[PDB]
């Protein structure tokens, strides 16, 4: 029983740490969907003008 | 004249007590075994 509870206590650590590593990685393919997202919105613009 | 000594029988409810409790964490621990897995694909 305790051995079952120490393996316990090791996988939801691994499991917590692994959903910190899938947060960070969201969180910067969002911060780059925003950067990119606005250089294409640059695009856009050039783009209008050049139909002009 | 005389003295005696004395046994002691363990408390029915105890039963297996053993595994009353170690099925239950096993199960446990299984669930979080699973937990984990679909974490470490939902991180990758």
């Amino acid at each position: 029983i305790k051995f079952t509870k120490q393996s316990s206590v090791a996988s939801t650590r691994n499991t917590l740490k692994m959903a910190q590593d899938a947060e960070r990685a969201g969180m910067n393919t969002l911060g780059m969907l925003g950067h990119q997202s606005e250089q294409l919105n640059n695009v856009e613009g050039n783009l209008d003008l050049m139909k002009v | 004249g005389q003295q005696i000594f004395s046994q002691a029988l363990l408390n029915a409810n105890r039963r297996g007590e053993a595994k009353t409790a170690l099925a239950e964490v096993q199960a446990r621990h299984q669930e979080l075994l699973k937990l984990e897995k679909s974490m470490a694909e939902l991180t990758q």
